[PDB]
């Protein structure tokens, strides 16, 4: 089906696969992923039945002092039952989320971001030449860190330098 | 030992890799030169 | 300067003539110029063109289109680095 | 066929008027140099079936590329749309 | 001046070393700035005679074989 | 293999023969590979001649310039040939790539 969708992407490609003019295509294209959604879904949750029937000799279990998170984690999981389908539903949507972003460090390196900018360059190099103090306070002891260790405000065009690196974190 | 001879022998390398590059481009550049004044 | 390095056009191995030449050459002529004051005025007049009724044009078209190939998405990040590139000079 | 005929095809890209038909017969030829005639495409396939053929190749696609940008500078004006207009508006 | 310059920039660095309050410069900072400079000039000079010796040893194979196949 | 002083020169004169054109069909009657392959021979003939691995040799020399195309050389050797269409064939043969309806006429005449 993802072969078939490409191929269809690829076809569907010379004449706007999307925009307006898009509308009982996109339709049926959200009801076939719908449809594999429900099918990973059900894989999921019955491999996920049959492992658990196949270790049912193993339950009844209690908390014990003195031990490791990783033993922790496997006597909640052999006490509790509805933690099964929790990490179940979450490691789906999880390897969901991972399979539609694909490689997104190319994507950032390409977008180039990192933590200093142009303004701030521009503002050090000012600051460092002449005394011009341009767009907001950048005070500098030796390091261009105080404005950031004291929570200071800066320029627009930093800010949503800033914005736009978080949102692609929140994305990762 | 063979260590600070190599590595002699590597700076001098590199010197001389600098002043021929030198003189080679200083000759491309007349010959160039004579060539778009020629053609 | 060594910021003027390399001539390769493309992925592949394509060469080009001279690169920099102190004195008069033809090749100059191809080439940018042999004083900076001039590419200095061209990334002014480029600031000074690239307002904000360009700018909203441009986020408009981005906003109503969105490629129609195979080339991942890098609308943004062009947009971004022409203006990093017009707004900042050259060394 | 493009080099063959060289001379009537630079021929209709240096002769462009103000009707109809010449300005698509201009529009197909800057097409078709441009999809079978590049630097790129003579060095990616026919690199090895005599050079000097592909001298003149090269060439020519030089002095097409060179007609395409006079094209273009000439045609590149928002008022020339509006100048070419009542040269071609029977009614 | 260039080395005396030079010689306070390396006394500043070594004794900013131990200040916490210089890692981003004394990590920006070049090891050894005259080798990279002259690292960075052999590479630039080596790319730009290798670009136009090639270009121009292209465009001479190009007009020989022109040459050759007008005369024969 | 038999004549010591004619292992090159036969294979130079294979390598040479090598190019002859047998009516290339790339989609279609196309007369510009013909026209090629008849320049590249005549030039690799030239190039070989002109360097020297076809040459100080009496009887491939002879070979050479009835190749080259003339006509007292083949007046002369005509008990190969055998009349004037023999005669005109060779000629075309050995002087043009092809020939046109037009002008076949007069080579013949």
């Amino acid at each position: 089906c993802n072969t078939q969708i490409t191929l269809l992407k690829k076809i569907v490609k010379r004449v706007t696969p999307g925009q307006q003019k898009f509308s009982k295509t996109a339709s049926i294209l959200w009801l076939l992923q719908q449809e594999m959604v429900t099918w990973r879904l059900i894989a999921a949750l019955y491999r996920d039945r049959i492992q658990s029937a196949l270790e049912e000799e193993n339950m009844f279990e209690i908390a014990a002092p003195n031990a490791s998170e990783k033993t922790i984690v496997d006597k909640l999981f052999q006490r509790d039952t509805l933690v099964r389908q929790s990490q179940l539903v979450v490691d789906w949507l999880e390897s969901i989320a991972k399979d539609e972003v694909g490689d997104f460090s190319d994507n950032i390196e390409y977008y180039a971001k990192s933590v200093y900018w142009e303004n701030t360059l521009h503002t050090l190099k000012q600051r460092s030449m002449l005394s011009l103090g341009s767009s907001r306070p950048l005070v500098s002891e030796l390091d261009p860190d105080a404005p950031i260790r004291q929570k200071l405000p800066l320029d627009d065009l930093d800010r949503e330098d800033d914005i736009r690196l978080l949102k692609y974190l929140f994305t990762l | 030992q063979h260590a600070d001879e190599e590595r002699e022998k590597t700076y001098k390398l590199a010197e001389n890799i600098d002043a021929q590059l030198k003189r080679m481009a200083q000759d491309l550049k007349e010959v160039i030169e004579h060539l778009n004044t020629s053609a | 300067d060594p910021v003027f390095s390399n001539m390769t056009f493309g992925n592949r191995r394509f060469q080009d003539t001279f690169n920099t030449d102190p004195n008069m050459d033809p090749r100059n002529l191809r080439q940018n110029k042999v004083s900076q004051q001039d590419v200095d005025t061209l990334l002014r007049e480029g600031a000074n063109s690239f307002g904000e009724s360009l700018q909203k044009r441009l986020l408009d078209i981005e906003s109503l289109y969105c490629k129609v190939r195979s080339r991942h998405s890098f609308i943004q990040a062009l947009v971004r680095r022409i203006r990093g590139l017009l707004r900042v000079s050259r060394v | 066929f493009l080099v063959a005929h060289s001379d009537t095809i630079q021929a209709i890209l240096r002769s462009q008027e103000g009707s109809l038909g010449s300005l698509q017969e201009l529009a197909l030829l800057t097409g078709i140099i441009s999809k079978a005639a590049l630097p790129g495409v003579l060095n990616e396939l026919d690199i090895g079936l005599n050079d000097g053929s592909m001298m003149e190749l090269q060439g020519h696609i030089g002095r097409f590329q060179r007609q395409c940008l006079a094209l273009l500078n000439r045609f590149g004006g928002s008022d020339r749309l509006r100048q070419l207009s009542l040269q071609d508006d029977s009614s | 001046l260039e080395g005396f310059a030079s010689i306070e920039d390396v006394q500043q660095r070594n004794k900013l070393k131990q200040d916490p309050k210089y890692l981003q410069l004394l990590y920006k900072k070049p090891l050894d700035p005259k080798s990279e400079t002259q690292m960075q000039e052999i590479r630039r000079l080596n790319q730009y005679v290798k670009n136009a010796v090639q270009d121009v040893n292209d465009v001479l194979d190009l007009e020989w074989d022109q040459y050759l196949e007008e005369k024969q | 293999s038999t004549s010591a002083s004619a292992r090159s020169m036969c294979r130079v004169l294979d390598d040479l023969l090598k190019k002859m054109p047998m009516l290339h069909t790339g989609g279609t009657q196309t007369l510009t590979e013909f026209e090629l392959k008849w320049q590249h021979w005549r030039e690799e003939c030239e190039r070989h001649l002109q360097n020297g691995t076809f040459s100080s040799n009496v009887h491939m020399e002879a070979v050479c310039r009835v190749l080259l195309g003339d006509e007292e050389v083949l007046l002369e050797k005509r008990d190969l040939m055998t009349t004037w269409y023999h005669f005109l064939v060779s000629r075309l043969l050995f002087k043009h790539p092809t020939v046109k309806p037009t002008e076949l006429h007069f080579y013949a005449q």
